This record gives C-alpha cells, sequence and structure tokens, in this order.
RNA sequence: AGCGCCGUGGCGCAGUGGAAGCGCGCAGGGCUCAUAACCCUGAUGUCCUCGGAUCGAAACCGAGCGGCGCUACCA
C-alpha cells in the first residue's frame, strides 16, 4: 500500500554560465525536494568552496568560471551524508537542535545521531 | 597636537635602546624618525643595517614600520642622530619593543586627552607624564597605581581638573585589567554523605570572598570542582585558595570522605 | 486557533491528568495492577536481546518514544556499555467495535491516565492496562556483564531477529541461553526486517527460527513481525506482552532490598553549588517496598586495600532523599521496577561506573559480604557466540584450579579464582567484594577467545563471611 | 576524517604509524627527488618532493602505508 | 550544559587599539639566448551579525551567532 514502486526525487541541477557569472536558481527547488533548511544548504555550500555568493529570490549567485558537474557530485555526496540517512533510505530526514551543535533526526522513524560537520 | 617626547629631554642619549619608524631610504641608508625619544631623525648606514648580508634593500627595511635600534652619537648643537639596528643584543630586542609599547600606550592616552582638550601635548606631559615617571619610575606603573590608588595625583599640578577627571575615566576604561587564578579540586569520597559536606565547604569558602576579590568556585563535574578568582595583586589568591583547600580538607577528614587536589592555584 | 501544545494540555486535563501517589496508602491491599501504582510507576521490566548491528534501541524507541541516549561520543554510534531505559504505558481501547489488534496503544511516560484513540472513527478512549519499563541490554561480544545484570533485572524477554543475514546468528542464541539460565521463560520473538524481504524468504527464515527453538527450554514462544523504522505493528507486540507475560509473584511480604546497576550523579554544571542535589543510584527493587526518607546502606560499598593487602569493606549507609520512578517523584516504590534512589551518597561515588552491580539493603537487614564462596556449577556442551567455519562449535573444557573467571553473580561483575574443582562444586575466591542474600542467579564465563564467553550457570551454596567494620 | 592530500610538491596529511624520517628514507631513494621534512607552525605533516610526481607518491603510499586510498585527493593545481 | 580557542586576501600567521595586515598562492613585468633560480608590481576582505566608553575601533567590554577543543549524558 505505502510503496507500490518497490529515493529518487532529486532533480538534475540547472546552472547557468553567463560568461563571467554562474547562477544556480535551483537551490530552493532542491530545498523543497530534499526537506532541508535553505539557510543551512547555503551555509554548507559556502563552507565547501572558497566562495560565499548572494542569495536572491530562491537562487544563489557567484561571479566566476565554474562547471555544472561539480555540484552534481556535491549534491550526491551531501545526499549520502545528510539528505539520505546512512541507516535507511529516506529523504524527509532533517536537522534539528535538541545541544549547541546541529543534531540529525529522521522523519520516518526518528533516529538521533550527531551529524553536523 | 602630537609632540613632546616621552622621556625627559628632547635630546636622545648615547648607546640607548630605541624603536625607529621608517620613512625614507635613498642611498646612504635609512634616516628615520624616532618614537621612543623626540622625533629628531636618526640616520642608519648600510654597514650597520643587516645582521646578515644585505640582499635586497627593499625587503629588509619595510618602510612605514618600527624596528629595534640603538643610537651611537647625538649631535647636541642642532640635531643629527647616528643610529643602527644590527648592533643590538638579541635578548634586549623584545625589551625595546616592550618600551615602545609602553610609550605608545601612554601617548595614546595623553593624545586623547590633548585632542579632547585642545591642550598642547607638551603641557600635558610636563604636568602629567614627567612627574609620574619620576615618582614611579615609569608612567605606565603610575597609571596602574592610579587605578588602585588615587593618591598618585597628589603633589602634582594639573592644567585643569577636567583633565584629571577625563584622564582617570579613560584610564579606568582602557587600562582596566587582575589575573584569573584557577585551580581544580578532586573529590575522591566513597563516603556516606557528601552533598551537604560540599555545600558546607562552599558556604565557608564563598563567605571568605572579600569586596575587591571574590572566590566563586563553579561546578563542571562531580569530582572536579573549579576554583576561579580575580587576583588584582596576583598574591592574595594563593593564600585564599590554600585556605579553601584547608577548609575542604577539614570538612572531609571528619565526616568520612576523602579528597585530593588535581590542579593547585596557578595564575 | 488553538496551539498544538494547548490542544495537548486540554487532552491531558480531559484525560484526568496523572493523580499523585498517596502519601500513606494501605499496602496490604495494593496490587501491581492497582490504579495508584500503575499511573506513575512501572511494574514489569522488559529487556531486549539481539545481535550486533541490528537495532534494539530503535525498536524500544518506536514502542514507547523514550530515547535511549547512546552517549560518550565514541559510543554514540557503535555500542553502548550502560543499559538503556524507556517507559511505556499499555493503553487498551475500551470500545468493543474496533478490531482487537489495534485496540492496544503504547504511550510514553507523561501521557494522561486516559488518552483519546488515534484511530479514525472511534470516539472512545484508552485505559491503562499496565505500565512497563524497558531495559535495553547490549548485544556485543565484549559487553556481557552488563547484559547479564540487566537480564537478572529483566522479567520479560523480547528477542530480535533480522532475516536477510545468516539464520543461525550466535549472539541471540547466547542471550537466549543466558535468559534460560536465570529462570525466565516468557520470551517473545520479533522479526526485525520484513519489508525489504520476499514473501518466501520470510517464511524460510521463520522455519529456520522454529527449527532453532525446539530443544531449548522455551517451547511455546510466539514470533511477531515488527518494524523499527516504519513504526508499524507495535500494538500487536503490546497485546502479546499483555497476554503472554503475567505478573511474577511479587507481594509486600518479602524483605526490602535494592540492586543498583547504574550510578547517576546530579551536578548540573555552570550552576552555583548553593542549590545542588544528592547522588542517585539507579537500582532495581525485585523484593520489597521503599518509601521516601529511609535509611539504607550499600553492602559491598567502600572497597579498600590495607598495607598488608587485605581487602576492607565499608558499608555505605545513607538516607533516601528521593525515589525517582517513571516521570514524577513518588512517595512509595513498587518492586519489579527500575527506580533511581537519590540519596545523600557523595556524588563522586555515583560518577561513572562505581555502582554498577552492587547490592544495597535498607536499615533493618544484615546482608553478608563473602571472600570465599562455595558454588554449584552446571556446564554446557558447545560454546555459544562463536562462528566456527565448518568444524564443531567449540566444546567447553572442564575448569582448572587458579583461573580468573568472570562469575556474574546477578549484577555483581567479579573475576574469581578457582580453588577447588570437582564434578559439580567449586570454591571461588573473590578479590572484589561480593555479597549473598538468599540465592542470587549467577552466570559463568571463561576466557578462551580473548573476550569473556559464557560456559554455564552457578548457584551459591555457602560462603566465608566478612564481618562489617563499623 | 584523516584527510591526506598532495599539493604542488608536498604531501600534507600523514598518519604516524611509521617514522617520518623512515618515510624520507623510503621516498628519497626510489623517487630520487629532494624531500624536506619541515615542521610548519602546527599544521599536519609536511614532506617535500621536487618535480611533480603526484601519481608516483600515489604508487608510494600504495607500497608502504596506504590502506584506504579514497580520501587521498589528487589536487589540480 | 558549561568552561578554554577561533571569525581571512585561495590558504597559513599577526598585531589588534590613528585604520588593511606578512608569507604561502595567483597574475603580470624585470633577469637570461632561453628556462629554472633570482628580483619588482598588483587584485582578492562586512578580519562573524548587533551595541557601548571613546575626535576614532578590526581590537577594550558585552548580548549573541557559526565552528572548534576539556568535563563528561551532566535524574
Ligand atoms: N532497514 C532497517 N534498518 C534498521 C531497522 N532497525 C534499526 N535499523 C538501523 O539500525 C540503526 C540503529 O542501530 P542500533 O539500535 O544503534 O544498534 P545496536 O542496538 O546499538 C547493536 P547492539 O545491541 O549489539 O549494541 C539505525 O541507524 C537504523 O537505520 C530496521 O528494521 N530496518
Ligand atoms: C534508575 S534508571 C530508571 C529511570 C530513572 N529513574 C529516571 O531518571
Ligand atoms: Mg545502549
Ligand atoms: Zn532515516
Amino acid at each position: 500500500t505505502n510503496n507500490p514502486e518497490l529515493k529518487f526525487r532529486i532533480p538534475p541541477p540547472v546552472c547557468l554560465r553567463d560568461g563571467k557569472k554562474t547562477i544556480f536558481s535551483n537551490i530552493q527547488d532542491i530545498a523543497e525536494k530534499l526537506h532541508r533548511s535553505p539557510e543551512h544548504l547555503i551555509q554548507y555550500l559556502f563552507a565547501e568552496l572558497g566562495t560565499s555568493g548572494s542569495v536572491d529570490g530562491k537562487r544563489l549567485v557567484i561571479k566566476g568560471k565554474f562547471q555544472s558537474k561539480q555540484m552534481e557530485n556535491v549534491l550526491r555526496r551531501y545526499i549520502l551524508e545528510y539528505v539520505t540517512c546512512k541507516t535507511c533510505k529516506s529523504i524527509n530526514t532533517e536537522l534539528k537542535r535538541e545541544n549547541r551543535l546541529f543534531f540529525m533526526v529522521c522523519k520516518s522513524c526518528g533516529s538521533t545521531r550527531s551529524v553536523s560537520s | 597636537t602630537s609632540h613632546c617626547r616621552f622621556y625627559e629631554n628632547k635630546y636622545p642619549e648615547i648607546d640607548d635602546i630605541v624603536m625607529v619608524n621608517v620613512q625614507q631610504i635613498a642611498e646612504m641608508g635609512a634616516y628615520v624618525k624616532l618614537l621612543e625619544y623626540d622625533n629628531i631623525e636618526g640616520m642608519i648606514l648600510l654597514s650597520e643595517l643587516s645582521r646578515r648580508r644585505i640582499r635586497s634593500i627593499q625587503k629588509l627595511i619595510r618602510v612605514g614600520k618600527n624596528d629595534v635600534a640603538v643610537v651611537l652619537r647625538v649631535d647636541k648643537e642642532k640635531g643629527y642622530i647616528d643610529l643602527s639596528k644590527r648592533r643590538v643584543s638579541s635578548e634586549d630586542i623584545i625589551k625595546c619593543e616592550e618600551k615602545y609599547q609602553k610609550s605608545k600606550t601612554v601617548h595614546s592616552i595623553l593624545r586623547y586627552c590633548a585632542e579632547k582638550f585642545q591642550i598642547p601635548l607638551e603641557e600635558l606631559y610636563k604636568t602629567i607624564a614627567w612627574p609620574l615617571s619620576r615618582k614611579f619610575g615609569h608612567a605606565y606603573e603610575a597609571f596602574k597605581l592610579s587605578i588602585i590608588d588615587e593618591t598618585v595625583w597628589e603633589g602634582i599640578e594639573p592644567p585643569s581638573k577636567d583633565v584629571l577627571d577625563e584622564l582617570k575615566n579613560y584610564i579606568s576604561k582602557r587600562l582596566t585589567p587582575a589575573v584569573k587564578i584557577r585551580a581544580d579540586v578532586e573529590v575522591s569520597c566513597f563516603s556516606y554523605e557528601g552533598i551537604d559536606a560540599i555545600k558546607d565547604a562552599l558556604k565557608s569558602a564563598e563567605d571568605m570572598s572579600t569586596e575587591q576579590m571574590q572566590v566563586k568556585v563553579k561546578l563542571v563535574a562531580a569530582p572536579l570542582y573549579v576554583l576561579t578568582t580575580q587576583a588584582l595583586d596576583k598574591q592574595k589568591g594563593i593564600e585564599q585558595l590554600e585556605s579553601a583547600i584547608e577548609k575542604i580538607t577539614e570538612v572531609i577528614t571528619k565526616y568520612g570522605g576523602v579528597c585530593n587536589i588535581t590542579m593547585p592555584p596557578k595564575a | 486557533g488553538e496551539t498544538e501544545e494547548e490542544k495537548r494540555k486540554r487532552e491531558f486535563e480531559e484525560g484526568g491528568g496523572l493523580p499523585e501517589q498517596p502519601l500513606n496508602p494501605d499496602f496490604s491491599k495494593l496490587n501491581p495492577l492497582s490504579a495508584e501504582i500503575i499511573n506513575r510507576q512501572a511494574t514489569i521490566n522488559i529487556g531486549t536481546i539481539g545481535h550486533v548491528a541490528h537495532g534494539k534501541s530503535t525498536v524500544v524507541r518506536a514502542i514507547s518514544g523514550v530515547q535511549t541516549v547512546r552517549f560518550k561520543d565514541e559510543l554514540e554510534r557503535n555500542i553502548t556499555i550502560k543499559l538503556g531505559y524507556a517507559n511505556a504505558k499499555i493503553y487498551k481501547c475500551q470500545e468493543p467495535t474496533c478490531p482487537e489488534p489495534d485496540c492496544y496503544r503504547s504511550f510514553k511516560s507523561d501521557k494522561e491516565i486516559s488518552p483519546k484513540c488515534q484511530r479514525p472513527g472511534c470516539p472512545g478512549r484508552y485505559k491503562l492496562v499496565r505500565h512497563v519499563s524497558f531495559v535495553d541490554c547490549p548485544g556485543h561480544d565484549i559487553l556481557m556483564s552488563t547484559m547479564l545484570s540487566g537480564a537478572a533485572v529483566m522479567d520479560a524477554a523480547l528477542l530480535l531477529i533480522a532475516g536477510n543475514e545468516s539464520c543461525p546468528q550466535p549472539q541471540t542464541s547466547e542471550h537466549l541461553a543466558a535468559i534460560e539460565i536465570m529462570k525466565l521463560k516468557h520470551v517473545i520473538i520479533l522479526q526485525n526486517k520484513v519489508d525489504l524481504m520476499r514473501e518466501e524468504s520470510a517464511l524460510e527464515h521463520q522455519k529456520s527460527i522454529l527449527k532453532f527453538i525446539r530443544g531449548t527450554i522455551a517451547d511455546g514462544a510466539p514470533i511477531v513481525p515488527i518494524s523499527a523504522q516504519l513504526k508499524y505493528n507495535i500494538d500487536a507486540v503490546n497485546e502479546f506482552i499483555v497476554k503472554t507475560i503475567p505478573v511474577p509473584p511479587r507481594d509486600f511480604m518479602i524483605s526490602p532490598r535494592l540492586i543498583v546497576i547504574r550510578s547517576f550523579d546530579v551536578n548540573k554544571p555552570g550552576a552555583e553549588i548553593e542549590d545542588l542535589k544528592g547522588g542517585v543510584a539507579g537500582g532495581s527493587i525485585l523484593n520489597g517496598v521503599f518509601k521516601l526518607g529511609d535509611e539504607i546502606e550499600i553492602r559491598p560499598g567502600i572497597v579498600t586495600k590495607d598495607d598488608k593487602g587485605k581487602i576492607q569493606c565499608k558499608p555505605i549507609f545513607s538516607n533516601i532523599v528521593s525515589l525517582f520512578a517513571e516521570q514524577n517523584d513518588l512517595k512509595f516504590a513498587v518492586p519489579g521496577g527500575l527506580i533511581g534512589v537519590g540519596t545523600k551518597v557523595d556524588p563522586t561515588l555515583c560518577r561513572a561506573d562505581r555502582l554498577v552491580g552492587q547490592v544495597v539493603g535498607a536499615k533493618g537487614h544484615l546482608p553478608n559480604i563473602y571472600t570465599d564462596i562455595e558454588i554449584n556449577y552446571f556446564l554446557l556442551r558447545r560454546l555459544l557466540g562463536v562462528k566456527t567455519d565448518g568444524q564443531k562449535q567449540a566444546k567447553v573444557r572442564k575448569l582448572e584450579p587458579n583461573e580468573v573467571l568472570m562469575v556474574n553473580i546477578g549484577s555483581t561483575a567479579t573475576g574469581a579464582r578457582v580453588v577447588a574443582v570437582k564434578a559439580d562444586m567449586a570454591r571461588l575466591q573473590l578479590t572484589s567484594p561480593a555479597c549473598t542474600e538468599i540465592n542470587e542467579k549467577i552466570a559463568l564465563s571463561r576466557r578462551i577467545e580473548k573476550h569473556w564467553r559464557l560456559i554455564g550457570w552457578a548457584t551459591i551454596k555457602k560462603g566465608t563471611t566478612l564481618e562489617p567494620i563499623a | 576524517s584523516n584527510y591526506i592530500h598532495i599539493r604542488i610538491t608536498t604531501v600534507q596529511g600523514v598518519p604516524e604509524e611509521y617514522d617520518l624520517k623512515r618515510i624520507l628514507k623510503v621516498l628519497k631513494k626510489d623517487f630520487a627527488c629532494n624531500g624536506n621534512i619541515v615542521k610548519d607552525p602546527e599544521m599536519g605533516e609536511i614532506i617535500q618532493l621536487q618535480g611533480d610526481q603526484r601519481a608516483k607518491v600515489c604508487e608510494f603510499m600504495i607500497s608502504q602505508l596506504g590502506l584506504q586510498k579514497k580520501n587521498i585527493k589528487i589536487h589540480g593545481f
């Protein structure tokens, strides 16, 4: 009843290369397609590179020369570490704060680990 | 209005240790201004320049910054200082930098006072810095003793009482210190009670806290109790925390428990 | 436009709240199923057994909702040493129309005495059939003494088996054997994994499990498919707990005692010590009723060594300041439940692992600490907990004199030296203090493959007393 | 964690189960390249290698101590 | 949950008190027949968001954020 198919709700990233400006207008769409806080998505995506662009609206803006496969790999690794729990196949899992750090919690079950780095 | 060398006379002395700020280097070396004595320019020749062999004059000078130095001769007829940097003992370089720091702090305070009062800084130093440096060896110790003792200003003639008030305020907000003394006591009690015992030791240790210097002993762990105090003079805390140790030992040795000391009182 | 918290508060007040325990009720009439006992304290201890990397804390959390910590940074992920606790309330629907399987509903500790049913279409409420305590026990090959202690505390069993791995896993067999050692037969077998499996793989695994339990002590043990992640089929487990497992004989006649398995210190850091709390010994009461403000002594207590190498035991007398049970501070305690006795025992004595398996007796009793004990031992044939790669699961050899062997007398975890070897009896010399009150159930483990490995069971017959030093 | 990487050349990130001077002795011969064991002010381990031989030091830790071979990242540079 | 640290110029390190720091990078130029080596010049920042004393704060202080590290799950 619950799973007629037996997760794959991860859209192909769309990055626009305007010569000198790389725009990713898919950050909020993947925020709603992964059930994450967009502020945390943006803070991680800044913390992985040497860049901290601009937030506009539902989109991240950076000014340089960059590819599109890089953030596909970034998204897949991020899914393996946060978006999908290692223990179970679920996306709806997300980050709460039970101390001072971020505690990773699930929504199908409620698994409680400390995944914040 | 920035003038009025820190020390007594306009003329720097011989063989003295100084800290020089660089402005200009053409061919003979660096004739530079001085920020330890008066701003009379002291000239440095290439021979006295580099401890190593000079490889590129651009790198080793770094114009616009201070470097340790010594003065060989002083022209006491119109002003021509002969100055060097390589002939300084490596042990006294940090001390030269410390003297530069002390002078710079004092002059920042007194420059604030002058720019606030529009009083010539020479007037302020001749009424403030010189008498204090005589009375206490240095103006920095004079200001520090002004923080604790208000009698350091007695026997001195200010140009205006407003100078005294504003200067004391800026010292009390800018020279506010007081080193934390911290220690850790272990409770090894396997005993019958031991929460009322720690409560009683807490009462008899926290009551000891004087007005100027309080001993508040926080909790971080059941065995490890921390001992934190603000030692204004850095020598009361040793005996206060030794008293805390003797109090906790007297509390424990009769009720049944045992405790030792992990970290003794250290600055 | 009510906030969710406001709606929960309204449902809590509507459900009668949680009536406070009487200060001085008639005990000769109190039963473990009485309303006053059942509302704020658990009466039966249920422990879970399973193999590593399967998930027992997850199932306990799904059943109740009380989290099991899993502390100590390194142990946050791999394995826990201290036991896990969780309070669940058995609530059954009073309405006959709704189906029996989903009538039962297990709730968490601070729920009201009667919550509203969550099934759509039933205006009925729930009634509290029983309050159950959960003692999660480690299932790793290194940590056995804690598991044996908690199984001694344990009164009801939940065995967890997952299907997709090898059918004859050894850890569950070892835990079942340990439970069979200490007079416990109410075992409920639970299938961890059913979702990712095919309809015939599950049947084959069930046939394997049935084949497994045919010659062991437990015979009529039910098997129930459950889920730890999807959180389904929990009401059926609740029904099986209600039906299969009765109340072990536990009345108020027998003398009071305490068996502390965990030591908890209450020292909130950062707060000034002016307002502190006493130290807490987490102990199970299997026999007796404990009340607020009682005098109690830890029997083995202060172990010290004199300059001559002699072992001195100083019993730790203390007054009970509080008896924390379930969720709220209570006035009286019920045997058959893990309760935190918060006394004036020095907090450093309850720091990490000091009161792990210690007997404690209320003032008005004289337990006996022993140095040399007489034990009756019975062995098994094949060592359980080992995967032999196709050759004769190891045969247990006979014991030899002067070998340090782990003799888990109930909760006490000690390494005893054998002084005498015969067909059934053995003299155990104890360097660590151990005590005997009536019989005590005991487990025996040897060191044959590095870590401790169970061999058989043991019962104390006699002992050499050590007179307390007052 | 335990992140190991090579930056144009130097290897930063070195588990110390084996001696670092022994690391120099097992690098210098086979690689024939200059290597400097420099202690930076409190970063990870620094070992030099003249000439770009990143795949060669890949082969090297394959030979001596490499046991994971997945967190070692070949930098572009 | 507290206490001991941090807040980058791609990075490491510094003084924080009169106002962008040094070096490692990057680019460009000089050297040389040429390369390397060497030498010169640059452009990369709310040195983390918000306030206070102060002619002035990146710092001196905090009313908190984000990450570290010690206690240790801190009923
Ligand atoms: N797919 C699946 N995963 C499960 C199930 N139950 C638990 N898990 C997984 O197990 C993990 C939790 O394991 P945990 O309960 O800590 O194991 P453990 O009880 O400590 C093993 P031990 O008792 O030997 O110490 C979760 O991350 C979860 O994904 C299940 O029914 N299905
Ligand atoms: Mg556990
Ligand atoms: Zn999950």
